[PDB]
């Protein structure tokens, strides 16, 4: 533990016969230089770095697998994973894991692009002021991709649970009469008849005749499995059953990706049971920062939770109860002054409570309400993904407060080997209104629309005339791992908490219901979560 | 309460949707009185009965017509269930498609601000004690007086500001106690004052003012003196006259009231929301407040609408007021939705649609510009009221139409108000200007995008009509941008055009659907050298000279005045040109066809001097601060040689006439020989150095003036204020209205359609790798088209420190 320094020509015989020799490391005179301050630095008389050594280089090749380790970087990595592996077998530390470095929220501008090869493999793929704008090519390829990762889903779970395959559309058409199962992408056609679309073509239905899945919402724009009969004197599908792609299980889906390390995951599982006592509290939908009863019922809610800070506090959409937009007027009206005005107000009223926001980190969803995606949207269902809200407002909410981030209103959070999916929509109004109807309660219906979402593997399965969606960004939309915690924000839903298929779906509902304002709190390490009705 | 008008209908809700503040100008004092109010929904019942009756009785089919894309459902407590009665059973509740409009809005829809209890003197007591229900009293009167004779006021004017002085001041009637050497100034505005109180007297005749206005001097430093001694300085004025006055409350921000000062002001209010030079604001203030009480009073007296009605763009909500008593009186539903901007179009209104969304961001306004030199009479022509003309005019399956039985209601609106312009009413003219400034704003209660599309379509066919006229009378067009015309009369002589203008005015007067147009001539133009609105130049009513050149910016330093000057040389030239041209007299050939003559052998003596002398210091130092191409926010081309950008700028604006384009093309081409260039060489060729970035339908908020804000052209002085006034603008609102149409762009980009690249059929489907016949896909927005935007759009953050529209910039990377 002696500190020293040691030149980099005297080390070097040794660190090449080390790296170099024993396992094939090509060493830089910079990379040297630093690797002989290091040394110096945890060990005096530098003899005795020959196991730290070994242990850089087999740590390197396990991880890295490259050459070239000189590079201050590959160096610092693996100096800093030894440090971890030390620290977590409990030198340079002998500290304790913090769950902070596995902890992370993703917006939808830093997810991995997973494009899925369609023969077979799930590929990554990963420059200016518009750089970030989706290419042509983007907007085809953005059902492509839920084609073929919904046809993976049904190729893995209907053939082995029940086998009559899939047939193509486009093989469907000198075949007179017989029996076809389809999936396929219900829609209707320009000439305003149901049909399904998929990569091998188009095909007319008859969607008389039919009996559906009465446990599913169908909608155009969500991909179905139909059955029935080809006609070809119409060229049209006599279709007489259908139903929504099975779903499948998280798990699943990890051993197909094979993604995780074995010391990642077994400190993961450490961390998961340890870390028993951690509350995640989420606030309802709609906090109106306009509204002085919010504020009032805001406060009281502050105020209960200073007492004892969560773990996260998430803040979901439509932070003020008029649609933002460019106004014009003479006066204050001026909805971005207005709106910076009220998170300036918000700053000063959660200020007062020093230990709340402490040993706390704070998350905002956007809404239908909200900068950026209101203002033009006009309080419609705008873009989908939807960007974050713009620090040009959050100077004093950001000033007052340590950790608050403000993500993507479909956001993705890594805080354990468990993801949990934050998204703030009001699914349910869109699905009833769009909900096509068949000529062939409530607990019913919200177990109808979560079975729709899991089934279809997407946030949103509509179409993009019903829903636009950013073409690059649509993989931040798709379920294709079925993460296990949904933070299903919604405001014409009632508020439940429901699991299925190892997912869990909660649904807080409006901040506001009747006369309480309602929140909600989770525990990861139980799993287990609770309503919290405060009355104004 | 008999045949009284509240002047407030502040929402006294309690809780209870019906239960409001009515103070009602009653025969001895006004009184305040609560009412009940069912909340109607038109919910109508299309093809499918429903017995459930859970409250109320529900009017089938509602007998009126729905939105395409005499009260149901009067129930009088929405909250007994948030889901209602929610069946989706062939359009029961299954669109909601009723009235959002809530009490204190449904009961000015409905009931009229003057109204008399037609009950016996027990009904009027029983109804004293829980309220007056509408559905059994309050009903509509006559308006022929609805304001008051003499009421007391609570002047409580006030303008706070950062910089350290507070305007917290209230003014008495008969107090003249202004709590704030005020008094001198006071008395040098008072000089005039004592006119203006002699004018009020003689036009208002509502209130008086005491003249020994006495200053008090206190700092309100804090919260102790600024409201706590503001809360008791009103609950003792509130107490002096016990309900017994009205407050005129003005404030930026109205939240001091809704504190703790709002109740302590439950006598009727009317809000304004409006160094020792800002002390002259103060008097001004206090000493003009005597003046518009007298225009509330009118417009009150005229519009059926309490005194409650805010005063920011008061006119718009005379509008929405307006329309829901006509399409009241007509059995059609209502879009209200006062909550938000968006229109009530049931529950249908919150998802993404193509034609709303296109419609939404359709602004657009063809505009026709010919460049070139024209020797003939050329006429500037300023129309107003088109958008008026047109609605008035627009009497002479469509999924995109907007409804025409709403259509005639305005269109039947419109032509009273117009009726009454005619005779004597302000009011009636002031109101049509508000709906010119009114369509298509999104805070109106009754806005509507497909309304305003069809506006938009029916005055570009207006203008389109306009144009056609102008064309078969004799006079070709080479401006017109729905504000203004140039009409280039036939008539050579100068003289001999005010006869003719008029004859061609009175022909435009003729036409019936442009009777209500009117039109002014601006200047006339014996000779006009034209390109666009911010590129020209010419003489003008023949004597006078204007020079109006943007790309005279894009030169450097040292050749800015050697192109002006050149400019007005070659002016010169034309001028004497036509001179003689017309003496010796008096398009294929034209006055002009030797003029370059005239400068020819000097012209390029100058060029080849000036290039010499660039020679010499274009790599010594000292002389590139000479040498240096300026920045402009439409800046996107780069100059290697500044003479080479003069003299194809020179080039370029003088090969507009088309008589001497070969003359022209032999001029370009011996200058480009100076440079050993060829004459059609790419680097010879001249182009647009300044790109363009426009606002459309920008709307001036004092003047109710529609424009189109260019950046990239227009120059900062005609950007940050209006055109026909001079009033400024909000830099805010700038930053919005660029930022909204930034987002609107990336929006479309994002929901363009696709087509094919061989046949250029439009994708249909979503599964597709190319068209059928083996064309690629391809959208109709370029992906570089969207960069070159956003390109422009941070060129001109950059240049004008747009500090918004610069973070979100970043917010898009
Ligand atoms: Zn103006
Ligand atoms: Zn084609």
């Amino acid at each position: 533990v002696l500190p020293v320094k040691i030149q980099p020509p005297l080390l070097r015989p040794l660190a090449y016969r080390v790296l170099s020799r024993k396992y094939g490391l090509s060493i830089k005179s910079d990379g040297l230089s630093a690797l002989a301050e290091f040394v110096g630095t945890n060990i005096g008389a530098n003899w005795r770095q020959g196991p730290a050594t070994i242990k850089f280089l087999e740590q390197f090749a396990a991880v890295w697998k490259q050459q070239e380790r000189g590079l201050f970087i590959d160096q610092s990595g693996v100096k800093e994973v030894i440090q971890e592996m030390k620290e977590r077998e409990k030198p340079e530390s002998s500290k304790a894991l913090d769950w902070r470095d596995y902890f992370k929220v993703i917006n939808a501008s830093q997810q991995q692009r997973f494009s899925y090869n369609p023969h077979k493999m799930q590929f990554i793929f990963v420059g200016g002021i518009a750089g970030f704008l989706p290419d042509i090519e983007d907007k085809v390829q953005m059902f492509l991709t839920r084609y073929y990762l919904t046809n993976d889903r049904v190729m893995r779970n209907e053939n082995f649970q029940n086998s009559m395959s899939i047939t193509p559309i486009k093989n469907l058409l000198g075949r007179d009469a017989q029996n076809f199962l389809l999936l396929g992408l219900l829609n209707k056609n320009f000439k305003g008849n149901w049909s399904l679309e998929d990569p091998s073509g188009s095909v007319e239905i008859d969607i008389s005749q039919t009996i559906p899945t009465q446990g599913h919402y169908y909608v155009p724009g969500c991909m179905v499995l139909v059955e029935g009969i080809y006609y070809s004197v119409g060229n049209k599908f006599h279709v007489t059953s259908m139903t929504l792609p099975p779903g499948e299980r998280r798990e699943i889906t990890l051993e197909t990706i094979g993604n995780l390390d074995k010391d990642l995951k077994i400190r993961l599982h450490l961390l998961e049971k340890e870390l028993t006592d951690h509350k995640f509290v989420i606030l309802g939908a709609n906090l109106f920062l306009d509204d002085l009863k919010i504020m009032t019922a805001l406060s009281k809610i502050l105020q209960k939770l200073n007492d004892d800070p969560p773990t996260l506090l998430i803040w979901q959409g439509s932070f003020t109860s008029v649609p933002v937009f460019a106004s014009m007027s003479s006066r204050n009206i001026s909805s971005s002054t207005q709106f910076k005005n009220n998170f300036d107000a918000l700053a000063t009223l959660l200020s007062r409570f020093d230990n709340l926001t402490e040993n706390t980190t704070m998350i905002f969803i956007p809404g239908p309400n909200d900068l950026w995606g209101s203002m033009v949207s006009l309080g419609a269902s705008g873009t989908l993904p939807q960007d974050p809200i713009p620090s040009a407002f959050t100077k004093k909410i950001n000033k007052v407060c340590k950790n608050v981030v403000w993500s993507s209103n479909p956001t993705r959070i890594a805080y354990l080997s468990q993801e949990i999916v934050i998204f703030r929509d009001d699914l349910s109004g869109r699905f009833k209104r769009h909900r096509l109807e068949f000529p062939f309660q409530k607990v019913q219906e919200t177990r109808k629309l979560v079975k729709t979402i899991l089934d279809q593997g997407h946030l949103s399965p509509f179409l993009d005339s019903l829903r636009p969606i950013s073409w690059d960004l649509d993989h931040t939309l798709t379920l294709c791992p079925i993460p296990s915690t949904m933070v299903l924000c919604d405001t014409t839903s009632a508020q439940f908490d429901l699991t299925y298929n190892g997912c869990k779906v909660i649904n807080p509902g409006s901040f506001i219901h009747n006369r309480r304002a309602r929140y909600m709190e989770y525990v990861p390490s139980s799993k287990k979560t609770i309503q919290e009705e405060i009355y104004i | 309460y008999a045949n009284s008008t509240w002047e407030v209908l502040q929402y006294k809700d309690s809780g209870e949707p019906g239960v409001l503040e009515v103070f009602v100008t009653i025969n001895g004092k006004v009184q305040n009185i609560t009412f009940h109010i069912p909340k109607t929904i038109y919910m109508k019942f299309k093809s499918q009965t429903m017995p459930l009756q859970k409250i109320k009785n529900c009017l089938i089919e509602k007998s009126s017509a729905s939105l395409p894309n005499t009260l149901p459902e009067s129930v009088f407590l929405e909250e007994k269930e948030n889901c209602t009665s929610i069946f989706n059973d062939e359009n029961v509740l299954g669109v909601f498609e009723g009235t959002i409009t809530p009490h204190q809005r449904a009961i000015m829809d409905l009931g009229a601000s003057v109204t008399f209890r037609s009950k016996a003197m027990g009904a009027l007591g029983k109804g004293i004690q829980q309220g007056f229900e509408m559905k059994d009293l309050s009903m509509a009167e006559n308006e022929r007086y609805l304001s008051g004779f003499s009421m007391d006021i609570g002047y409580l004017l006030h303008f706070p500001t950062s910089i350290g002085y507070e305007f917290f001041s209230l003014f008495k009637s008969w107090g003249d106690t202004i709590t704030i050497n005020a008094s001198s100034l006071g008395q040098i505005y008072k000089q005039m004052f004592e006119k203006k109180k002699g004018k009020i007297e003689t036009y208002s005749y509502l209130v008086d003012i005491k003249e020994d206005i006495n200053f008090e001097f206190v700092y309100f430093t804090d919260i102790s003196k600024l409201y706590r001694r503001l809360s008791q300085e009103t609950t003792k004025l509130k107490e002096e006259r016990g309900l017994q006055f009205l407050l005129l409350l003005q404030s930026p921000f109205i939240t001091k009231l809704l504190g703790t000062i709002r109740l302590l002001n439950q006598m009727p209010i009317v809000k304004l929301s409006l160094q020792p030079t800002l002390l002259k604001k103060l008097v001004n203030h206090v000493l003009s407040s005597g003046s518009w009480i007298s225009h509330l009073i009118k417009l009150s007296q005229y519009s059926n609408i309490p005194i409650c009605n805010l005063r920011l763009d008061s006119m718009d909500y005379i509008i929405d007021v307006l329309y829901a008593r006509k399409l009241k009186k007509e059995n059609i539903v209502l879009w209200w939705n006062e909550k938000a901007p968006l229109p009530d179009h049931g529950g249908i209104q919150n998802d993404f649609d193509l034609n709303t969304s296109w419609i939404m961001n359709d602004s657009e306004f063809p505009k026709i510009n010919n460049s070139g030199v024209y020797d003939n009479v050329v006429l500037d022509v300023g129309v107003d009221n088109l958008t008026v003309n047109t609605i008035l005019t627009s009497a002479l399956f469509v999924h995109d139409a907007f409804s025409n039985d709403a259509l005639n209601v305005l269109r039947g609106m419109l032509k009273e108000w117009w009726d009454e312009a005619l005779k004597e009413n302000s009011t009636a003219d002031l109101l049509v200007n508000s709906l010119a400034s009114w369509v298509q704003n999104p805070n109106a209660k009754l806005f509507d995008g497909l309304l305003r599309y069809h506006v938009h379509n029916l005055t570009k066919k207006a203008l389109l009509q306009l144009v056609n006229e102008f064309s078969a009378l004799g006079s070709t067009i080479v401006y017109a941008d729905r504000n203004q015309i140039l009409i280039k009369t036939n008539k050579y002589s100068p003289e001999n055009c005010y006869a003719y203008s008029q004859y061609m005015m009175k022909a435009v007067r003729t036409n019936p659907m442009f009777s209500y147009l009117d039109l002014n001539i601006k200047r006339y133009w014996d000779l006009l050298i034209w390109m666009d609105k911010f590129n020209f130049s010419g003489l003008a009513c023949d004597y006078t000279a204007v020079s109006q050149w943007q790309l005279k910016k894009f030169l450097s330093p040292i050749y800015q005045p050697e192109f002006e000057d050149w400019m007005m040389i070659i002016l010169d030239s034309m001028l004497k040109t036509k001179q003689s041209y017309l003496k010796l007299n008096s398009s294929v050939e034209n006055s002009l066809n030797g003029f370059s003559h005239l400068f020819s052998k000097p012209l390029m003596k100058r060029v080849k001097k000036l290039f010499k002398n660039q020679q010499e210091f274009i790599l010594d130092p000292q002389y590139e601060a000479d040498y240096v191409i300026p920045v402009l926010p439409g800046s996107h081309l780069n100059v290697k040689n500044p003479l080479l950008e003069l003299v194809k700028s020179l080039c370029h604006v003088m090969l507009l006439s088309k008589s001497t384009i070969l003359e022209i093309r032999t001029l370009r081409k011996e200058l480009l020989k100076i440079f050993e260039l060829r004459e059609f060489a790419k680097v010879a060729e001249f182009k647009d150095p300044s790109l363009s970035l426009v606002v459309p339908d920008f709307l001036c908020e004092y003047c109710f003036f529609i424009s189109d804000i260019d950046f990239c052209k227009a120059a900062p002085e005609s950007i940050f204020s209006c055109v026909r006034c001079h009033k400024a603008f909000n830099q805010v609102l700038l930053q919005e209205h660029l930022i909204q149409k930034l987002r609107s762009d990336i929006e479309s980009y994002l929901i363009q359609d696709l087509r094919c690249s061989r046949c250029h059929k439009v994708k249909r489907d979503y599964m597709s790798a190319h068209c059928p016949c083996a064309g690629a896909w391809e959208g109709t927005l370029p992906r570089e088209s969207i960069v070159q935007k956003l390109n422009v759009f941070k060129q001109v953050a950059k240049y004008y420190g747009f500090d918004i529209l610069l973070s979100c910039i970043a917010d898009l990377t």
